[PDB]
RNA sequence: CCUGUCAAACUCCAAACUUACAGACGCUGUUUGACGCGGGGAUUCCGGUGCGCGGGGU
RNA sequence: AGUGCAAGAGCAAAAGAUGACUUGACAGUGUUCUUCCCAACGAGGAACGCUGACGCGAAAGCGUGGUCUAGCGAACCAAUU
RNA sequence: UUAGGCGGCCACAGCGGUGGGGUUGCCUCCCGUACCCAUCCCGAACACGGAAGAUAAGCCCACCAGCGUUCCAGGGAGUACUGGAGUGCGCGAGCCUCUGGGAAAUCCGGUUCGCCGCCACC
């Protein structure tokens, strides 16, 4: 920009996209990186291994097509962050994927949140990736209990959307059962 | 010190300041001389004294040939005469003299050189038309002051 | 010269030009090479861990195994073989 | 396809220089070897320029050369037409000189020496310190030129 | 367009600058909330050579203890022309200085791919004048 | 803006050239065995000069 | 800018600063390069491993000292385990 | 890719600026703190829960070259410098002929306002 001597940064820290100083370390290990990206409204969990011109995806999972098996409810909160992580992880054991490791890029490393279930979904799918159990949410953060008990505080309803009144965290029950089934249309 | 010692170009660059300390100051007063308010294409004529041979002349060489070139300048034209001459070259080359024997060989800071290629500019005047045979002239003493044989060039000036 | 240093006349081959300056990417850091493979010996200014000796610095060498996550390069020094432990960001792959 | 002949000695000459005039097959002064115009041959008659001789000889010449100059791989022997057609690929010394021309084969290929030891030049030549532009010898000729010497050189 | 354009109140910054402590407790008494001390850089001459000690204090006022707290803090300073920024922000002083901005300047300030603030987008010096003239106060 | 010059310990530039490896051409080796390896015996560690690049010195 | 100190070199969601935690400046044993271009030679040094015990982090991972190149010493003898 | 994720190359991608684009779609700004977590003070951020509104940001899409960067033409220039040879010139520093290489500055004219990879997606 001022001349020769300046100094552009690479474009994904141009971006501010990919923090290369913490990726490095992820490669370092061998083993695919466990891409967990959130987002306001859903949540992303991918499988990327290294390539030659770039990284290669094996096996993605929105939460957009989460709906395609049973959900009515909303995309962008616990109960669906587990169950996003856990259709990852079954699809990548379907591509040979034995192990992997956690990437969350620019997301904070805090106790119990949603990238924390996206790794302990993965985990529960088969895959073998390096965690710490007491970081991770309880079974009931994980289900949904946290949204229950904000909706049992009412006066005014929570959700617009004509889904229902004291909210149903057992349709993370009701999905879970049918992902631990070999017959399921991945 | 006679100039046989320095006119040649054989040592290495050494103008770096900030590694030579003890530097005798330049002898040279005015690197521009005349009229310096007026400009160079405001004269139809531009004369130039160009060196045949690639020397090195020292400060005191640059400022004695200056000195009787810009003298007589002074002296035809009046003290506000109508001209502009120039010294486009500054001395930057830091010389040396060993003064014991040959056991700690390298000299102590004596003086100040310009380094001249052949075919180059030492001195450039611009004057008036009728003032040009006077110039010719005011370059034809001021070759004599410093090493090599010279050309006198008129760069402008068809009118002859 | 005035001393005998491993870093001793290195100001041009351990510097870069300031457009390569920074952080150096990843993907050639993390690069994988196979026994008997050729590769080039230039040592990157941004990088520090993993280096060899600069004298080495634009040699062609043939990798016989490695040393953790390092490699085992075999040059010819003049006439003397020698197993350079070199990472992979000091490396780059042959033609 | 050029005929190198080598005019200068061993005496002083680069130990590098010495060595490409010997892996073109001369090692004595007067001594000439019939070389192709490749990438790897034209870097070598290059870095050889000052101490040599060149240029494309006719087919005229060096027919007379090859007659006189030629000798086998191995033994004392004339190289007449009737030696040419019964050990070589050709009829008589004609095809041999324009196989060689055209860069089909070589001396080695045909069972004679990579060697043409000529006789120095009668009348003399036109002098070992400057080039043939400047009235001298070294370098490249012209096809007329390399002729002369050649034929001089009987 | 006008809704997503019109300005509000970010950040309302009180400061209380001795260098030589006591200023901690008038400030919880008239905003709202817990205040913070504020330590300083470089060796000065004036007893002030230490670098790792309290200086200052000061509190950050987000949402509605920011518009409370101004309900009693404008009517007091008379406000001026020369005595805005080029980014729209003004400070009156005891020191309070108010971060006025436009509905999209969590760009800037958040992690996940942030990027500044335009030229097109930064809120005018005159735009800001007339937003402030337009809550409970005069200009000029 | 206009205008005048520099850098062995300066660099947005930048050769010629030198250099690692590989292919090819040449050359060399497979009864003259190269390349390499092991062993025995040395002499030698006052150098000089021409050309090219130098650093010091009138 | 700073990064202890010469000079050259490295460095910015860091190798810099602040905060908290921590003592890997840990034990043992090697490959390699260097010291000594090529090309034999000691001490010293550096990069890189492995076995053991720790520190930190969610985790990859990083820590065999202070970002790199100076701060070092054979035998005998003296003390110590 | 009618707005997504991860990247490789790491300014041909910078800087600056014009224009256009979103009913249950995506991405956002945006709304809100019971919880998980949080600020040495602030739900600003960080984390979490959620859609009243929104295309003005960002981002995605089309375009401008004024600055910076890349490459190409022609001009400077086969000039500066140079590997090899010379009983070629100069008192000399130095120059020159022949052979093989070959700049930088700057000027005008163009190019460049990113290319490509894996994945997901009316
Ligand atoms: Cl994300
Ligand atoms: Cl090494
Ligand atoms: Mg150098
Ligand atoms: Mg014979
Ligand atoms: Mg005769
Ligand atoms: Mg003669
Ligand atoms: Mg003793
Ligand atoms: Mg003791
Ligand atoms: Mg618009
Ligand atoms: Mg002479
Ligand atoms: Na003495
Ligand atoms: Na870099
Ligand atoms: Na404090
Ligand atoms: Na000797
Ligand atoms: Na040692
Ligand atoms: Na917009
Ligand atoms: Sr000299
Ligand atoms: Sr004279
Ligand atoms: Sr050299
Ligand atoms: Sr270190
Ligand atoms: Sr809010
Ligand atoms: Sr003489
Ligand atoms: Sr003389
Ligand atoms: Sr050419």
């Amino acid at each position: 920009a001022t001349g020769p001597r300046y100094k552009v940064p690479m474009r994904r820290r141009r971006e501010a996209r990919t923090d290369y100083h913490q990726r490095l370390r992820l490669l370092k290990s061998g083993k695919p990186r466990l891409v967990a990206r959130k987002s306001n409204k859903h949540v992303r969990a991918q499988l990327v291994t290294l390539g030659p011109n770039g990284d290669d995806t094996l096996a993605s999972a929105h939460s957009s097509d989460l709906a395609e098996y049973g959900w009515e409810a909303p995309t962008g909160n616990m109960p669906s962050a587990y169950l996003t992580g856990l259709l990852a992880g079954l699809r990548a054991q379907e591509a040979g994927v034995e192990e992997a490791v956690l990437d969350i890029g620019l997301n904070s490393p805090t106790p119990g949140s949603k990238v924390f279930a996206i790794q302990e979904g993965a985990i529960d799918a088969g895959l073998d990736i390096p965690h710490n159990d007491d970081v991770l949410a309880d079974w009931q953060r994980t289900r949904g209990a946290h949204i229950a008990e904000y909706d049992e505080q009412l006066e005014e309803p929570l959700y617009s959307g004509d889904f229902d009144a004291a909210d149903l965290p057992e349709h993370f029950d009701e999905l879970r059962e049918t992902l631990l089934d070999g017959d399921i249309e991945l | 010190k006679p100039a046989s010692m320095y006119r040649d170009i054989d040592k290495p660059a050494y103008t770096r300041r900030e590694y030579i300390t003890g530097i005798p100051g330049s002898k040279i007063a005015q690197h521009k001389m005349g009229r310096k308010q007026k400009d160079a294409d405001d004269y139809p004529v531009q004369i130039s004294l160009i060196v045949e041979e690639t020397v090195q002349l020292r400060h005191g060489s640059l400022e004695a040939s200056r000195l009787s070139a810009n003298r007589h300048l002074i002296k035809e034209l009046g003290e506000e005469g109508d001209y502009k001459m120039t010294l486009r070259k500054f001395p930057h080359q830091v010389l040396r003299e060993n003064k014991d024997g040959m056991r700690a060989a390298f000299g102590k800071i004596v003086g100040t050189a310009a380094r001249v290629q052949a075919g180059e500019q030492l001195f450039t005047a611009y004057c008036n038309v009728e003032d040009a045979e006077h110039v010719k002239e005011a370059f034809r003493r001021a070759y004599n002051k410093i090493t090599p044989s010279c050309r006198i060039k008129v760069e402008r000036g068809e009118e002859l | 010269p005035s001393s005998n240093g491993p870093l001793e006349g290195t100001r041009g081959k351990l510097k870069n030009k300031p457009r390569d300056r920074g952080t150096s990417p990843p993907q050639r850091a993390v690069e994988e090479f196979d026994d008997g493979e050729k590769v080039h010996l230039k040592i990157d200014p941004s990088v520090p861990n993993g280096r060899f000796h600069p004298r080495f610095d634009g040699q062609t060498g043939t990798v016989e195994g490695k040393q953790g996550d390092a490699y085992k390069v075999d040059i010819v020094d003049g006439g003397k073989e020698k197993t350079i432990i070199v990472t992979a960001a000091h490396l780059r792959r042959q033609e | 396809m050029h005929a190198l002949v080598q005019l200068r000695g061993e005496v002083n000459m680069h130990t590098d220089i010495q060595d490409t005039l010997e892996m073109l097959n001369i090692h004595h002064v007067n001594h000439c070897t019939l070389v192709p115009e490749t990438d790897a041959y034209r870097g070598m008659v290059a870095k050889v320029n000052d101490f040599v001789a060149f240029g494309e000889p006719s087919q005229e010449t060096l027919e007379t050369v090859l007659a006189t100059r030629a000798e086998p791989l191995e033994g004392d022997a004339d190289v007449d037409d009737e030696w040419v057609a019964e050990h070589t690929d050709y009829d008589d010394i004609s095809g041999l000189a324009f196989a060689l021309l055209s860069e089909e084969t070589t001396l080695r290929e045909q069972g004679l020496s990579p060697t043409l030891r000529l006789h120095p030049p009668r009348g003399g030549h036109d002098g070992v310190k400057h080039p043939v532009k400047e009235g001298g010898q070294l370098g490249k000729h012209d096809t007329e030129g390399i002729d002369d010497l050649l034929e001089a050189m009987r | 367009f006008h809704e997503m354009r019109e300005p509000r109140i970010e950040k309302v910054v009180v400061h209380m600058g001795i260098g030589h402590a006591n200023a901690e407790d008038i400030l919880g008494e008239i905003t709202g909330q817990m205040p913070v001390r504020t330590k300083a850089k470089r060796t000065v001459g004036e007893f002030d050579i230490r670098e790792g000690d309290p200086i200052g204090a000061k509190v950050t006022l987000r949402d509605e203890m920011a518009e409370e707290f101004l309900q009693t803090a404008l009517p007091l300073a008379e406000l001026a022309t020369s005595q805005f920024d080029d980014t729209g922000n003004f400070s009156f002083g005891l020191d309070v200085t108010v971060n006025l901005v436009r509905p999209g300047y969590r760009v800037a300030k958040r992690d996940k791919a942030s990027r500044s603030i335009p030229t097109k987008h930064r809120l005018n010096p005159a735009d800001a004048v007339a937003f402030i003239e337009s809550t409970y106060d005069v200009e000029v």
